[PDB]
RNA sequence: GGUUAAGCGACUAAGCGUACACGGUGGAUGCCCUGGCAGUCAGAGGCGAUGAAGGACGUGCUAAUCUGCGAUAAGCGUCGG
RNA sequence: CCCGGCGAGGGGAGUGAAAAAGAACCUGAAACCGUGUACGUACAAGCAGUGGGAGCACGCUUAGGCGUGUGACUGCGUACC
RNA sequence: GUAACGGGGCUAAACCAUGCACCGAAGCUGCGGCAGCGACGCUUAUGCGUUGUUGGGUAGGGGAGCGUUCUGUAAGCCUGCGAAGGUGUGCUGUGAGGCAUGCUGGAGGUAUCAGAAGUGCGAAUGCUGACAUAAGUAACGAUAAAGCGGGUGAAAAGCCCGCUCGCCGGAAGACCAAGGGUUCCUGUCCAACGUUAAUCGGGGCAGGGUGAGUCGACCCCUAAGGCGAGGCCGAAAGGCGU
RNA sequence: GACGACGUUGAUAGGCCGGGUGUGUAAGCGCAGCGAUGCGUUGAGCUAACCGGUACUAAUGAACCGUGAGGCUUAACCUU
């Protein structure tokens, strides 16, 4: 059995949230939690709050048990930017992009 | 000043596989509160080796 | 089976490449028409000091905009359906 | 009903022929960005292909020595308008 | 930078004469297949038995075809026992192509023979939209400067209160005109906006707030100048002026 | 990044104690003078990175990574 939990429209490139990602893969939840919870990056707290919400969700709907869940796959992908502009010198003006990504955890007592 | 070619996918993976960042191999359990922290660090509820610091 | 010597020799992937499976982003393609374009046959070819064309502000059980209306203000009288 | 800041965003239940039709909504192509698996790659020099070709993985096969993916080593080879 | 045989290296693997072998091209021969043009069999609505010979190609001339949208044939034919479109696989023709079928999709498609064209894109520093690269790099706007305790809150270097420190003081203090038009006060919220966070804000939403015989406008009077009944002048429009 | 020293069985850094160095007679009090000042206590007070010492403060018991006798062939040797 295996559960799904995702944030979608996160305010942070997809780029910076992998790092975060890539340390937890494949690890007990237990062990999962404290990395997180000793890692001084924005996306630690939005990746740690949507694993808490996967946990959660396995005993409520799967009744499944603490001991036995590990981070089976977890993976970041990107979603829709923002356009905005930016006043340079000389009248020039350029453009910014504001990303965002969705973030999806999968538990499951493999 | 700039570039004449546009670098490849696989340049960009090459020079960012030095990004990767490391875990805390390990922290430490207090001797009397039992819960656990930073290494030479006070804990959440202001315990340190079992003094009972300041908790404010 | 043991020691020494000489010759030969797989298992590593920090990352990267090709193929396949499953996704994200994006809005092409197909299908659709209370909108447009070009004509035929009939109309009518003017409105205004009895205050025009076009506008401002008001008007509901009503906060805003559109439509209608004008302090008798999403309406009043009369004759027909 | 449950996690969360009486959030944002998700997992169940329910409606429906269909919710991978959930309002960022018919169909959902390409550039571009990711996770998983097989094979190759850290003493080798250049339009990256083409001819020859070992090993490994996998599907077949009345072992029929064939099919598919990968490509150590080697001959030739300086894009298009 | 050896740099005046391509390199090793050679006393023949150098040079002259004579002879016999072998290597060597998309040239020639052998085997299989396609097409153009000739003469012959008077074959034949023409394909062959034959039969010789030919087939590099820019500018350019001649000949023959594929596919797309629309009209007739069609009140026909296929289709919810699954149409168009999208994505794979197998087979097939000399080529542009064609046929069958798994999955997705959920309502239209169209043989044959004829007819008509907005009929085929890689380039024009082409036009519109979407997404890459440099790169998680430069920068975050006057070098007047901050430190600590308590409070609120999911979260406080930036918000509220308190004690210190620093800066302006012919202003970086106070009151107006011009211009703007609710930015003013109170409660509440944090998506977007603020070059960071935000409980805060000139941000979102709702309610409240501007009281004159004496202040200003209107009003009476005129300057520069404007308009101007009659009038003078000018093809028309119109110009000057009491 | 790296490199060197040390972590209680301890002089690694700060503080503390003594000394050195630099500056040049502190404050308070007393005396002389109408007063500005001068003189005595006094080469006084203060003193960064330096020298010789000292566990007063901080360097915690653990945890984590790294394994378990190390291929085939031939010759000489153990057994010249």
């Amino acid at each position: 059995m295996e559960t799904i939990a995702k944030h979608r429209h996160a305010r942070s490139s997809a780029q910076k949230v992998r790092l975060v990602a890539d340390l937890i893969r494949g690890k007990k939840v237990s062990q999962a939690l404290d990395i997180l919870t000793y890692t001084n990056k924005k996306a630690a707290v939005l990746v740690k709050k949507v694993l808490e919400s996967a946990i959660a969700n396995a005993e409520h709907n799967d009744g499944a048990d603490i001991d036995d869940l590990k981070v089976t796959k977890i993976f970041v992908d990107e979603g829709p930017s923002m356009k905005r502009i930016m006043p340079r010198a000389k009248g020039r003006a350029d453009r910014i992009l504001k990303r965002t990504s969705h973030i999806t955890v999968v538990v499951s007592d493999r | 000043a700039v570039q004449q070619n546009k670098p490849t996918r696989s340049k960009r993976g090459m020079r960012r596989s030095h990004d990767a960042l490391t875990a805390v191999t390990s922290l430490s359990v207090d001797k009397t509160s039992g819960e656990k922290h930073l290494r030479h660090h006070i804990t959440a509820d202001g315990y340190y080796r079992g003094r009972k610091v300041i908790a404010k």
